């Protein structure tokens, strides 16, 4: 859950950080003020995004060897079906019910 | 009078029709209910 999260801003802040890269050279190369804090922030942000991809990269390795977590809970998925035939066809009885007590009165 | 009456049995006895009509969807719909909650796990 929050490891998505982590690495969608992960590549955002990558993403911000080769814009702030390229800005900063722009900048600095331009003419010759905070160039050289936007190359100190974009260098730091650079740094920070190649250690996430690293420690990102070297996760637990949950498993490796086979395909896991194996059973979506299809039991529960075809109880709760069931339940809703169930459900569907006391609908239809009880309308079929109402018609006849209709057609009575 | 008489022919009043031979009405009144006339109608009870189509009423009376109607209401085992319901009651056979209604029995139906018990046994329906009662026999498949019963399978369940």
């Amino acid at each position: 859950n929050e490891r998505l999260r982590a690495l969608e801003d992960i590549e955002r802040e990558i993403g911000a950080i080769l814009q702030n890269a390229g800005t900063a050279i722009l900048e600095l190369s331009k003419e010759k003020r905070l160039l050289d804090r936007q190359a100190a922030a974009f260098t730091t942000s650079v740094q920070h995004v190649e250690a996430e991809l690293s420690a990102q990269i070297r996760y637990l390795t949950q498993v490796a060897t086979g395909q896991p977590h194996e059973g979506s809970s299809y039991s529960s998925r075809k109880d709760c079906q069931m339940a809703l035939k169930r459900v569907d066809y006391a609908r239809l009885k009880i309308s079929d019910v109402a018609r006849t007590c209709e057609q009575m009165l | 009078e008489r022919r009043e009456i031979v009405e009144v049995n006339k109608k009870l006895k189509q009423k009376n029709q109607q209401l085992k009509q319901i009651m056979d969807q209604l029995r139906n719909l018990i046994w329906d209910i009662n026999a498949m909650l019963a399978m369940r796990n």
